[PDB]
RNA sequence: AGGAGGGCGGAGCCUAUGGAAAAAC
DNA sequence: GTTTTTCCATAGGCTCCGCCCTCCT
């Protein structure tokens, strides 16, 4: 028997029915928030409502979906100042550029990357999907570069030090680049803390304001349970 | 919260003797194969493979041609071997497919060949040679000078043997358990264009095991093969092993999503249709096409003196659909479990089914314990990859051929050649 | 290419839902 | 008069290819 934790962060609380407004879909549909297509029906929902709304519970098979793209449309107004929207779409993409000491970060950016997505399950239970990753952008155009592209303008030593820093970020290696017995523990700690700086929470438990409700946050991983049959 | 369940424990490999020994465990899989053997040892035509490198007058050489030689002597029970030796003056293709070509005149059942160095068109226009041939094993000299001479000599002598016909081990599992029939799927994208290849497994001595191997189909004609794939592998299971019936197909997809319906599910629902028309497959025959993924955004933390990792085996319920399955696991040394990088689980969907909601449970822990096992199956080494054999072979059959095609080197034709479809030439 | 794993960069694939148009029959 | 293809669109999820390293009994 033990203990599993997956990286879903969960949602314990959203409003139970929402404002939904479904229109007839067309070809001058501009994709952004507050909106979404499912077949022929612009749903609009949130603060894009039109005053015919209908209320939705999560019982319908509707909600799982309007209520995915809303949480990604909720979270992206609560972004704090050190991070920046990258891309709002199916997956909310939060970078903010790592200030902490590495070596050559005058020559090479390296920023995080919060890819954030939904896992919905049970019918009722939701969920935050956080995925890190680093990106490495050549400081001087500010472009996306790789670490064969960083030996060939900077030399082999510069790409060493880049890689070992990149891989001890992800706190995969240890800082001097050599695997350890804690480092799925740390990245798990390092998703955390990115997540919680990330929505400007100092808490383990934020909300988020939403015309239907308000959203509570775990900010911790999901438990998961050894079930015998 | 999810919930988990572990596959349950007792795994062992066999062994030649009728033996068994634990899994996970390298160092005891080796001296269990020097007591018994591997499960299969290979019956070899002239019993003498050729050595064919450059590095002619090399300590390196002899030390590689000294352990090759006690390795499959002793450990792999290969007895009565030769190893020759044959040196081309370039690393060119011209020089090594002449140094080949002398190799086959004299008579060998594989060659052991050794490449300077990297250089990619060179090792698949040759390789492309070797298969159409005779069985082959490359070495990178570079590679070999940078590595203890053990554990590559037991690793490529693993993916030799294996590729000379012999089985090293199989899983001591239970035969009457998990599905009867699985057709793999792996792709490569080359210019945004998927190449499909399928893998046809299934129980021939009780025991689940590869057995034949596809050509690369394009996307548009993926559907068909399908088909054809399906009614070719029920015929050759019935023919493998009558007094048997087909109960359970199952069929595995990787590099792309399966379509839920009027896609892979509508042709092989119409498939197994056709196939119980002619009394060929169980009226309770039960199917389900399944979704393989390593790219999910999934990490999972496990027991902390297991690493923080969970043990192989774990089956993580995302959903009724989903499933997060733990296939590697930290090994035991000398003195304890080694350190690791974070290790990503592997995602299994059920796109498609036909069981009813009664026996859902029993069914889907079936194929995900089938999909564990068949997990071990892989022959490259002794450490196994995480993709189980009905996706990881037909991955890389894929890339071979792909990448001999684009490379100018010789056609491979699955279907003129016997010994393509039932030699693992691609490990 | 002895493998196993992770990371990064680059292209994109693929599913689902709808829509139309076209050729059938 | 009557089902297949073959293109669109948005919403979502990967997914292939390289190369960079740390490890193995
Ligand atoms: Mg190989």
């Amino acid at each position: 028997s033990g203990i599993l934790y997956i990286n879903i962060y969960p949602i314990v609380n959203y409003p139970e029915t929402i404002k939904v407004s479904a229109i007839p879909y067309y070809e001058e549909f501009l994709p952004g928030k507050w909106k979404k297509r499912i077949g022929d029906l612009i749903y609009l929902y949130g603060y894009g409502i039109e005053n015919e709304f209908d209320e939705i519970d999560n019982s319908n098979a509707l909600f799982g979906k309007i209520f995915r793209k809303y949480l990604l449309d909720i979270l992206s107004e609560n972004i704090a100042t050190p991070w920046q929207l990258k891309e709002l779409g199916s997956t909310l993409r939060l970078v903010k550029e790592i200030t902490e000491n590495y070596e050559f970060s005058n020559i090479i950016k390296l920023q995080y990357e919060l890819i954030i997505n939904v896992h919905h399950w049970q019918n009722t239970n939701f969920g935050i999907i956080v995925d890190l990753k680093i990106n490495i952008l050549d400081r001087e155009n500010n472009q996306r570069i790789s670490y064969t592209k960083i030996k060939d303008k900077y030399g082999e030593s510069v790409k060493k030090k880049i890689w070992v820093s990149v891989q001890a970020f992800h706190r995969h290696l240890t800082p001097e680049g050599k695997k350890y017995a804690t480092a799925m523990r740390d990245k798990f700690n390092l998703l955390t803390g990115l997540l919680k700086e990330a929505f400007g929470s100092s808490e383990d438990e934020k909300t988020f304001s939403t015309p239907d409700g308000e959203i509570k946050i775990v900010f911790k991983p999901l438990e998961i349970v050894e079930v015998s049959n | 919260m999810m919930e988990y369940k572990i596959v349950e424990n007792g795994l062992t490999y066999r062994i030649g003797n009728g033996a068994s020994v634990p899994i996970s465990n390298t160092g005891e899989l080796i001296k269990g194969l020097r007591n018994y053997g591997p499960y299969e040892v290979p019956s070899l035509k002239y019993n003498q493979i050729a050595l064919i490198h450059n590095n002619q007058f090399s300590s390196l050489i002899n030390q590689l041609k000294s352990q090759i030689s006690s390795k499959i002597d002793e450990v792999w029970h290969i007895h009565n071997i030769n190893i020759s030796e044959f040196i081309y003056d370039s690393p060119h293709f011209d020089s090594i497919k002449s140094q080949v070509d002398n190799a086959i005149d004299t008579g060998v059942d594989g060659i052991m060949l050794v490449l300077p160095e990297y250089n990619t068109p060179l090792y698949y226009k040759l390789k492309s040679y070797l298969i159409n041939s005779i069985p082959s094993q490359f070495m990178r000299y570079d590679i070999l000078s940078n590595r203890n001479l053990t554990f590559y000599v037991d690793n490529l002598l693993v993916q030799f043997v294996s590729k000379l016909g012999g089985k090293p081990w199989i899983l001591n599992v239970d035969p009457e358990k998990g599905s009867d029939i699985i057709i793999g799927t792996g792709a490569t994208r080359i210019d945004n264009v998927n190449l499909f290849c399928f893998a046809m497994v299934f129980k021939k001595d009780g025991t689940m095991l590869w057995n034949e191997i596809s050509p690369i189909v394009t996307s548009s004609e993926y559907l068909t093969y399908l088909k054809s794939t399906i009614k070719k592998v029920v015929y050759g299971f019935k023919k493998s092993n009558p007094d048997w019936d087909v109960e359970k197909l199952t069929l595995h997809v990787s590099g792309k999503r399966p379509k839920m319906k009027d896609g892979e599910t509508k042709i092989l629902k119409e498939t197994v249709e056709e196939l119980k028309k002619q009394e060929m497959v169980s009226r309770d025959v039960k199917y389900a096409i399944l979704h393989l993924n390593e790219t999910h955004p999934f990490w999972v933390m496990g027991d902390p003196n297991n690493r923080f990792h969970p043990y192989e085996g774990t089956k993580v319920k995302l959903s009724s659909k989903r499933y997060l399955l733990t296939l590697l696991q930290p090994y035991l040394k000398r003195n304890g479990l080694e350190m690791v990088t974070p290790i990503k689980p592997l995602s299994v969907e059920i796109v498609s089914d036909n069981w009813t909601s009664e026996e859902y449970y029993h069914n889907v822990h079936e194929i995900l314990d089938e999909i564990y096992y068949l997990s071990k199956m892989n022959w490259r080494g002794f450490r196994s990859r995480n993709l189980p054999v009905t996706v990881n072979y037909p991955k890389l059959v894929a890339g071979i051929i792909a990448n001999v095609n684009r490379y100018g080197g010789y056609p491979i034709n699955p279907e003129g050649n016997r010994s393509l479809q039932t030699n693992p030439w691609f490990l």
